[PDB]
C-alpha cells in the first residue's frame, strides 16, 4: 500500500531508491536510477547473477516491474511471472490463456510490454483485449474485465490487441490498444483499480457520423476533430486509427494523462480522407484529465499522416531553462524522426528538430510547429512512389529511452530502415485477416534475383540501413554523442547515477557503457537478440540489473533476409540478471534456428506473379519478406505443408495450426489464391535451397556474415543532412 | 580430471535413462517414488541421491557394480526385474565407474524414504527374486562385444543392449515375463515388438517393412532419436520421454552408432498388415463417408490434420497411412494416443511446435473405437481384430497425457509449449460439416 | 530566444497573388488553409470541395502533383514559386487564403 502513486512519485525525487513501482520507473518515464552501487570504474566487473527459462518462442519486450524484492515480469502470449528478484526463483505464474484465433489480428507478435502495481495488486493487458488484476502475492484473479465495447461504432473492421503497458493515475488503471494496421479506431479506458469498474472512455478519433459515443470525448470530437475528417473516405468504414498501444503517461505536478495517437487507417491519406483535412487526434499528444477523463489540450506532431508516423513513442518529462527559465517541459522522440520539446501545462510548442535523417520535411514551421511538407513525400496525392526515410518502422519504435540529469541527457535508440510507398492499384480494397494500409505490396520489399534494378534496389537498402544510440541535448537541440550498431531494432536504454548507460542489442550482448562519452565498459553475450529495455534495482540491499531477452518482433517478422545483418541470432527467451559478485551461467543452446529442408521440385509458374502478390499481402507480415523468415517464425520454405495441394490449403484455408497462431485464411482468400501461393513459395524454395545449403556449410553451422549481409567496416551515423 | 570423470558419469546415466525412471512427477531428481506397475502389485523407484541414510551414501563401487550388473542391493537381496540389470550387466568397468563418480559427487543428496511395495506377504517374499535371474538371466560379458567387425556397429550394439534397454520395451516377453531374446543371436523374437507397457506399445524394430523399421533410413532412426520428428513419424508415449530424457542428450557418434546397429540387423521376414492403397478410403472421405461410422468421425475430427489420404503433413503431422504405430496388431496404443493428445516442441528440421489434443472428452467411446477400426482398414492397411467400446472405456480409465517435462531440463532444444485454446466457435469438422 | 533553439527560419518568396496559380493548386492552397484556419470551415470548404472536383484534384486513383504542392505552402505564378509558409507574422497568411478563395471564386 503506502499509498502507492505516492510512491511513484516520490520515486521521481530520491524516494523508493530500489524499486521499479511504474513502466518507466517513475510517473515522469525518465528510466533514471539514482543507485550508485555500480558506476563507470566497476562496472566492468559485472557478472551474471541469476537466469529464468521463459516458456515462449517469441519477442520478449515487456519492463519487469520490482516491488520490494518481488519480480513481476510480463511475456509473450501475455503471461505473467513474479520471481525472487535476488534469486530469480519462480515464485507464481499466471496465464490468461490468450485464444490462438486472434493471434493474427495483431500488427507484430503476440508480445506484452509491460505490467502495473498498485495497493498490493498487479494489473496487465492480455492480448486478446482483456485487463486483469492479481494479487501480488498470492498471484490469485482478483477480477478481469474486456476492454473493447461491444457496442459503440468502432468501424466495420475490429482488430483490437491489447500489448503496452498499463498506467495507473489516482487509482485508475488507463489502458489502450492497437491495431490500426489492420483497421480500427483508437480509444483509450480507464478503470477502477479496485473493483475493475469502468471509469471513463476517450476516443482519440471521432465516430463516422459525428454521433455522441457516451464517452468522455464527445464534446472535444463532435466540435473540433469532425470537421478535420474529410467528408467521406475510407475513415468511416476502416475505424481511422489512432490506436494508443505504447505511451500512457501520469504527471502529477501538471495533474494531467498524455496519450501518444497513433497513425491513421488506412496510411493512405486519399483513400482514409480523400486527401483532406488534418485528422485531428492522429499522430498527436493529447493530454486530458486523469479525473473525468476530458480533452485539456493537444499538438499534433504530423498533421494528414501518411507514412505510419505514430506519435505513441515515449513522452518524457523534465525541468529545462527555457528562456534563461526554469520550465517544466515534454521531450517526445516519435517516428517522424523529430525531437520534440513542448510545454507540459498549456501544450505549447517550444521547438523541434530532427535528431536523424528525414527527407519528408524541410524542418518545422518555427511559428506552429507544423511540418514544413516536401511535396514529393506526400505520395499519397502525388500518386508516385516515395523512398521514405524514416520507413514504417520510424526513427524511434518502442525500445525505451533513458535520461540522465548528472549529464542533462536523453539516449535514444534509434534506426533507420527506409521504405518505398506507393499507392494500391485499383483503389482500396480491405481484407478480413489482412493489413488494410492501402499501399502497393508489390512495391515493397527486396529479390535476390540477377534484375540489376533489384540488385541495386538491394545495394542501397543495405547502404542506408542502420542502428544505434544518440545522447541527445535538450539544451542545445543536438547530440553529444553517439554509439553506431551494426543494425536496427536493439533494446531500451537504461540510466543510473554511477553514469552508466545499460542496453541490450540486436546481436545478443548485453552492453554497459559510460554515460558521458559513450566508452564501451562491459560486454556480455546472451545467446540471443535483446530488444526489452534493461531495468534496475535493489534486493536485500545490493544492486542488480536485469532484462528480458528474446528475439522477436515486428523487424523479424517481416524483413526477413536482411533481419540478421547485426549478426546471427535465434529465439532463446529467457530472463537474466545481473549483480556485482553473481557466479551465473548460460547453459549452452541450440542456434541452427530453422534448417533448410529440400523442397518438391514441381511448381506451376503461370500462377508465379499473382501468388508473390498474395504473399506479400497475407504472409509476408509474420514469415517474411519473399518468403525468408527472420528467424522466429518458421521458414516456408522448408516447410512440409506446400509440398502438397491439400495439406497446404488444411493449414492455411482451414488453420489446422491455430492453437499455436496459424490462423485460417480461407475468409479472405479463395482456394486458387492458396495454391498459388503454394506454387510461389515452392519456386522460392528450388530457387535458394542450393544457397542456403552452402551458406550453413561453415565450422559454426549457421550462415556466414556475407549471407546474412552483415556491414564490415563502420558505416556512418545518419543525423541530419545526410542519411 | 574429477570434473571430466562427473561429466563423462553424467553423460553415461543420461545414456542409461537413469533419471527418467527414478524420479517421481513432480519430485526431486535421483529420489525415486516412482510408481511401477507390475503384474503382482506397484514398485517404487529408489533413491539413488549420495544420501547415506535413504540413498546410495553408503554403497561403493563394489556395491554398485554387484546392484547394476547382477540386481543384488546392499543389503543383499534381488531387485525386482524391473532394475534393467540384465541389461545394465554388459556396462563396462570404465562406465560403471564414471557413473559411480558422478552419483556419489554429482547428484544432490534428497532425504526422501524408499516407499515399500505394496503386494502381499506371501507375493512379497524377495528370495524367489534371484532364482529368477538364475533361471533367466545368463552370464554377459561387460563392455564392447568382442566379435563385431564393424566399431560403429560394435558400439550402437552395447548401446541397444546396455546402457539403452530397448528390449525391455521392444522385445516380446515369455511366459517368465523375461525377454524371449537378449540379443540378434536369440532369433527373429529380438526387438519384435511388445506388450502394451502403460498402455503403450513398442512396435518392432527389425527390419519388416510394415512394422519395423524397413521404410526407415540410418539417419531417419538418428533424427527421430535425436528430436522425434521426422517427415513420416513423431514420438509419443514412453518413447517420447524415452527420448526427452535419456536419447536427445546422446552425442551424434553414439545417435549414428545406434542406428547403423538397428540397420545391420539380421533381414526378419515380412509381415501382412500392410497393403497397396487403391484410394477407396479417399474416394470415401471425398465423398463425405457416405455411413461409414469410422470415416464420418474422421473427416470430423482428423481429417483436418491427417488429410483425407491419411498422409499428413511431413515433420509436422505424421502420416496414418502405413505408419507402422496405426498397424500393429495390437491397437491399444492408438487408442490410448486417440484418448490422450501429444505436445512436441519444434525442431531444426520441424518447426511449429505441435500439439495433439486429447479425444478422450470430445469424443465418446463407440465414436473413438469407430475412428481406431477405420484407420487400422483404411489406405491399405491390414491391421488385424476390432475395437470395442469396452476397451476404449478400460483406456480412459487407466492411462493419462505423457509429461512433456524432460524436453524442458538440461536440453539444447526448444521447451515444449503447451497450445492455446481454439477459441469460441472453433470446430475440426469442414465448413459444409 | 538562445533557449533550445527554434527550427530555422524558411526560405522563399511569400505572396498572395494568384494570377495564374492553375486549378488542383488553389485546391490544394485550400486544403492548407481550410486546415490550420486563417480562412473558415464555411467559406474555405465550398471552395476545396468543388474545386477538387470540377478540376479532378484527388480522383482516389490520379496524380496531379499540383495538390501536393498547395498542400504545402507552395504555389506557382507567371512561372514562379511562391510560399506560404513563410509570412511569419500569421495575419498575412490570413488575407492569403482569402485572396486564394477570391482568386478561386471566378474559377468555381
Ligand atoms: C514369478 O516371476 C515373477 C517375478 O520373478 C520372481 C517377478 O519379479 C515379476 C516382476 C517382473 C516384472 C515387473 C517384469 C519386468 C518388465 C519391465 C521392467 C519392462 C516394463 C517397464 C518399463 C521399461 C517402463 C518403466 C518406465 C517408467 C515408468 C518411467 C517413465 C516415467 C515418466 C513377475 C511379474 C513375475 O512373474
Ligand atoms: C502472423 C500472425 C502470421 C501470418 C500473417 C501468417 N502466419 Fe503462418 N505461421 C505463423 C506462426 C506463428 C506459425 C507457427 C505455428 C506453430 O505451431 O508454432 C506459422 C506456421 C505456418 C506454417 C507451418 C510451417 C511448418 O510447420 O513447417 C505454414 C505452412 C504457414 N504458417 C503458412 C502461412 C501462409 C501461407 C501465410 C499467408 C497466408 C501465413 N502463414 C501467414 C504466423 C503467421
Ligand atoms: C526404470 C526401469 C529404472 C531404470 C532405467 C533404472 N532403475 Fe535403478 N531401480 C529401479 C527400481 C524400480 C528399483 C528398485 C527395485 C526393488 O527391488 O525395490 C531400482 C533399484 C536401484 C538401486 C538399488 C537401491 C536400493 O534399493 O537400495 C540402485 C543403486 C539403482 N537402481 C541404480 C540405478 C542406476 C545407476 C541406473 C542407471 C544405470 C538405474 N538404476 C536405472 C528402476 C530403474
Ligand atoms: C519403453 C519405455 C521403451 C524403451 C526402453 C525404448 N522404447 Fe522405443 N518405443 C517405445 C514405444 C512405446 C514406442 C512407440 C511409438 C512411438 O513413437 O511412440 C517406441 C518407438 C520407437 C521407435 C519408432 C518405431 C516406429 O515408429 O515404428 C524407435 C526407432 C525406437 N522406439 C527406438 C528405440 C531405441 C533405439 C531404444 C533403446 C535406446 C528404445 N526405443 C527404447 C518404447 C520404448
Ligand atoms: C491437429 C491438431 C490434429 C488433429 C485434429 C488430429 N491429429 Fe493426430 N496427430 C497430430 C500430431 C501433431 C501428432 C504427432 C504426435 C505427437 O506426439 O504429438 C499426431 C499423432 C497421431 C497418431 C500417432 C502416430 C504417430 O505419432 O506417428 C495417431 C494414431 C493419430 N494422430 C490419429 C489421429 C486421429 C484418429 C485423429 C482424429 C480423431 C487425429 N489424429 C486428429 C495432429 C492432429
Ligand atoms: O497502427 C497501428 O495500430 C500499429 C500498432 C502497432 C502495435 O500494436 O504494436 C504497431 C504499428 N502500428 C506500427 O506501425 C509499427 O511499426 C509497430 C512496431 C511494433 C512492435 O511491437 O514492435 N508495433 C507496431
Ligand atoms: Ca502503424
Amino acid at each position: 500500500q503506502e499509498d502507492t502513486g505516492t510512491a511513484i512519485t516520490s520515486s521521481d525525487n530520491g524516494g523508493h531508491p530500489g524499486d521499479w513501482l511504474s513502466y518507466g520507473r517513475s510517473y515522469s518515464e525518465q528510466r533514471y536510477s539514482p543507485l550508485d552501487q555500480i558506476n563507470t570504474e566497476n562496472v566492468g566487473k559485472l557478472k551474471l547473477a541469476w537466469h529464468y527459462d521463459l516458456d515462449t518462442n517469441r519477442g520478449q519486450e515487456g519492463t519487469p516491474l520490482i516491488v520490494n524484492g518481488v519480480m513481476y515480469a510480463t511475456t509473450n502470449w501475455s503471461k505473467m511471472k513474479a520471481l525472487d528478484a535476488a534469486t530469480g526463483k519462480l515464485l507464481w505464474s499466471y496465464d490468461p490463456k490468450v485464444p490462438g484465433n486472434i493471434a493474427d489480428r495483431g500488427c507484430c507478435d503476440t508480445v506484452s510490454r509491460g505490467a502495473a502495481y498498485w495497493n498490493g495488486k498487479v494489473y496487465f493487458g492480455t492480448f486478446d483485449g482483456r485487463l486483469i488484476a492479481l494479487d501480488a502475492k498470492t498471484g490469485k484473479l482478483v477480477w478481469s474485465v474486456y476492454t473493447i465495447p461491444k457496442e459503440a461504432q468502432l468501424g466495420h473492421q475490429r482488430s483490437y490487441t491489447v500489448d503496452g503497458a498499463p498506467r495507473i493515475a489516482k487509482g485508475k488503471v488507463l489502458i489502450g490498444n492497437g491495431g490500426a494496421e489492420f483497421g480500427a479506431r483508437g480509444f483509450v479506458s480507464a478503470f477502477d483499480a479496485e473493483t475493475g469498474k469502468l471509469d471513463w472512455r476517450f476516443f482519440t478519433v471521432p465516430n463516422p457520423e459525428n454521433k455522441p459515443d457516451g464517452a468522455a470525448s464527445d464534446d472535444i470530437l463532435m466540435s473540433k476533430a469532425y470537421p478535420t475528417w474529410g467528408k467521406n473516405g475510407a475513415w468511416k468504414q476502416q475505424g481511422g486509427g489512432g490506436t494508443v498501444w505504447d505511451s500512457l503517461v501520469y504527471d502529477p505536478v501538471t495533474d494531467l494523462v498524455y496519450l501518444g495517437v497513433g497513425n491513421g487507417s488506412p496510411w493512405n491519406y486519399k483513400f482514409r480522407s480523400e486527401g483532406k483535412g488534418d485528422n485531428l487526434f492522429l499522430g498527436s499528444i493529447v493530454a486530458i484529465n486523469p479525473d473525468t477523463g476530458k480533452y485539456v489540450w493537444h499538438f499534433q506532431e504530423t498533421p494528414m499522416d501518411e507514412w505510419d508516423y505514430t506519435s505513441v513513442q515515449q513522452i518524457m518529462t523534465l525541468d529545462m531553462p527555457v528562456n534563461g527559465e526554469m520550465r517544466h517541459v515534454i521531450v517526445h522522440a516519435p517516428k517522424n524522426g523529430f525531437f520534440y520539446i513542448i510545454d507540459a501545462k498549456t501544450g505549447k510548442f517550444i521547438t523541434g528538430k530532427p535528431y536523424t535523417y528525414e527527407n519528408w520535411a524541410n524542418g518545422l514551421d518555427p511559428v506552429t510547429g507544423r511540418p514544413n511538407y516536401v511535396p514529393d513525400a506526400l505520395w499519397t496525392l502525388t500518386g508516385k512512389p516515395w523512398l521514405g526515410i524514416p520507413g514504417e518502422l520510424g526513427g524511434h519504435n518502442f525500445a525505451a529511452m533513458a535520461y540522465s540529469p548528472k549529464t542533462k541527457l536523453v539516449y535514444i535508440p534509434a534506426q533507420q530502415i527506409p521504405l518505398l510507398y506507393d499507392g494500391q492499384k485499383g483503389g482500396f480494397k480491405a481484407y478480413h485477416d489482412a493489413w488494410n494500409l492501402g499501399l502497393d505490396m508489390n512495391k515493397i520489399g527486396l529479390f535476390d534475383d540477377n534484375d540489376p534494378e533489384h540488385v541495386a534496389a538491394k545495394k542501397d537498402f543495405l547502404k542506408v540501413l542502420k542502428g544505434w544510440t544518440v545522447a541527445w541535448d535538450p539544451e542545445k537541440m543536438a547530440p553529444a554523442f553517439t554509439i553506431n550498431h551494426k543494425g536496427p531494432w536493439n533494446g531500451g536504454l537504461l540510466a543510473t547515477a554511477g553514469n552508466v548507460i545499460f542496453q541490450g542489442l540486436a546481436n545478443g550482448e548485453f552492453h554497459a557503457y559510460d554515460a558521458t562519452n559513450g566508452n564501451d565498459l562491459y560486454s556480455f553475450p546472451a545467446q540471443s537478440a535483446i530488444i526489452a529495455p534493461p531495468v534496475t534495482y535493489t534486493a536485500n540491499g545490493k544492486q542488480y540489473v536485469a532484462v528480458e531477452v528474446g528475439w522477436g518482433g515486428i523487424y523479424p517478422f517481416l524483413y526477413g533476409g536482411v533481419a540478421r545483418t547485426s549478426g546471427w541470432t535465434v529465439n532463446h527467451s529467457r530472463v537474466i540478471a545481473f549483480s556485482l559478485d553473481g557466479k551465473d551461467s548460460l547453459p549452452p543452446k541450440n542456434e541452427l534456428g530453422f534448417t533448410p529442408v529440400k523442397p518438391v521440385p514441381t511448381y506451376d509458374e503461370a500462377r508465379q506473379k499473382d501468388g508473390y502478390f498474395m504473399y506479400q499481402t497475407f504472409c509476408s507480415a509474420c514469415h517474411g519478406d519473399n518468403a525468408i523468415s527472420g528467424g522466429v517464425l518458421p521458414d516456408l520454405r522448408w516447410s512440409g505443408a506446400p509440398r502438397g495441394r491439400e495439406s497446404f490449403y488444411k493449414l492455411v484455408g482451414r488453420g489446422a495450426l491455430t492453437a499455436y497462431g496459424m490462423d485460417r485464411f480461407d475468409t479472405s482468400m479463395t482456394p486458387e489464391q492458396i495454391e498459388d501461393i503454394r506454387n510461389f513459395i515452392v519456386k522460392r524454395a528450388n530457387e535458394s535451397y542450393d544457397d542456403e545449403v552452402k551458406a550453413r556449410e561453415n565450422s559454426t553451422g549457421v550462415p556466414n556474415d556475407q549471407f546474412l549481409n552483415v556491414p564490415q567496416s563502420t558505416a556512418d551515423v545518419p543525423t541530419a543532412d545526410h542519411p | 580430471a574429477d570434473e571430466a570423470l562427473i561429466k563423462r558419469g553424467e553423460y553415461v546415466a543420461r545414456l542409461s535413462d537413469c533419471i527418467a525412471c527414478h524420479t517421481a512427477l513432480h519430485g526431486q531428481p535421483y529420489a525415486g517414488g516412482l510408481e511401477i506397475k507390475s503384474p503382482i502389485g506397484t514398485i517404487y523407484s529408489t533413491n539413488i541421491t549420495p544420501d547415506p541414510e535413504h540413498g546410495i551414501g553408503n554403497y561403493t563401487l563394489e556395491d554398485f557394480t554387484k546392484a547394476l550388473r547382477k540386481g543384488i542391493r546392499k543389503d543383499g537381496a534381488t531387485v525386482y526385474p524391473a532394475m534393467p540389470y540384465p541389461e545394465f550387466a554388459r556396462l563396462s568397468d570404465d562406465d560403471i565407474r564414471a557413473m559411480y563418480a558422478f552419483f556419489m559427487h554429482g547428484v544432490k543428496p534428497v532425504a526422501l524414504q524408499n516407499k515399500a511395495p505394496d503386494i502381499s506377504w506371501p507375493l512379497s517374499m524377495r528370495w524367489p527374486l534371484g532364482m529368477w535371474r538364475a533361471m533367466f538371466v545368463p552370464s554377459m560379458t561387460p563392455g564392447v562385444d568382442k566379435s563385431i567387425s564393424d566399431p560403429e556397429v560394435a558400439r550402437g550394439e552395447y548401446l541397444v543392449n546396455g546402457p539403452g534397454h530397448c528390449g525391455e520395451c521392444h522385445t516380446p516377453r515369455g511366459f517368465g515375463m523375461q525377454v524371449k531374446a537378449y540379443g540378434t543371436a536369440g532369433g527373429n523374437a529380438y526387438l519384435a515388438g511388445g506388450a502394451p507397457i502403460d498402455n503403450w506399445i513398442a512396435p518392432s524394430l527389425r527390419s519388416n517393412s510394415d512394422t519395423g523399421l524397413g521404410r526407415w533410413s540410418e539417419d531417419d532412426i538418428v533424427t527421430f532419436l535425436k528430436s522425434g520428428r521426422i517427415d513420416h513419424s513423431a514420438v509419443f508415449g514412453g518413447m517420447a520421454d524415452v527420448v526427452a530424457y535419456s536419447t536427445q542428450h546422446w552425442s551424434d557418434d553414439d545417435l549414428r552408432a545406434t542406428a547403423k546397429y538397428l540397420k545391420s540387423m539380421p533381414a526378419v521376414p515380412e509381415g501382412k498388415n500392410l497393403g497397396q492403397d487403391d484410394g477407396q478410403t479417399t474416394a470415401l472421405l471425398n465423398k463425405g463417408g457416405q455411413g461409414n461410422a469410422g470415416a464420418e468421425v474422421y473427416l470430423h475430427n482428423c481429417a483436418i490434420c491427417h488429410m483425407n489420404d491419411g498422409t499428413g503433413v511431413n515433420r509436422m503431422f505424421p502420416p496414418l497411412a502405413g505408419n507402422p504405430v496405426v498397424i500393429t496388431d495390437d491397437p491399444t496404443s492408438l487408442a490410448n494416443v486417440v484418448a490422450f493428445g501429444g505436445i512436441l516442441p519444434p525442431t531444426n528440421s520441424a518447426p511449429s511446435a505441435v500439439a495433439m489434443p486429447g479425444f478422450k472428452n470430445h469424443l465418446s467411446d463407440q465414436e473413438m473405437a469407430d475412428v481406431v477400426n477405420f484407420m487400422r482398414k483404411g489406405w491399405g492397411n491390414n491391421a488385424p481384430g476390432t475395437v470395442s467400446a469396452s476397451d476404449i472405456q478400460k483406456l480412459r480409465t487407466t492411462g493419462a497425457p505423457v509429461s512433456t517435462a524432460g524436453w524442458n531440463v538440461s536440453s539444447k532444444g526448444w521447451m515444449a509449449y503447451m497450445p492455446q485454446p481454439y477459441g469460441e466457435d472453433w470446430t475440426f469438422s469442414p465448413q459444409t460439416h | 530566444e538562445q533557449s533550445p533553439p527554434p527550427p530555422p527560419a524558411v526560405q522563399g518568396t511569400p505572396g498572395k497573388d494568384f494570377t495564374g496559380v492553375s486549378p488542383a493548386n488553389l485546391a490544394g492552397i485550400m486544403n492548407y488553409c481550410v486546415e490550420q484556419q486563417y480562412v473558415s470551415y464555411d467559406e474555405g470548404n465550398p471552395v476545396l470541395y468543388g474545386l477538387s472536383e470540377k478540376y479532378k484534384a484527388t480522383e482516389q486513383t490520379v496524380g496531379n502533383f499540383d495538390y501536393a504542392l498547395g498542400t504545402a505552402g507552395y504555389f506557382d505564378s507567371n512561372g514562379k514559386r511562391f510560399y506560404l509558409v513563410a509570412y511569419t507574422n500569421e495575419d498575412d497568411r490570413r488575407a492569403a487564403c482569402h485572396a486564394a478563395v477570391k482568386a478561386a471564386q471566378p474559377m468555381l
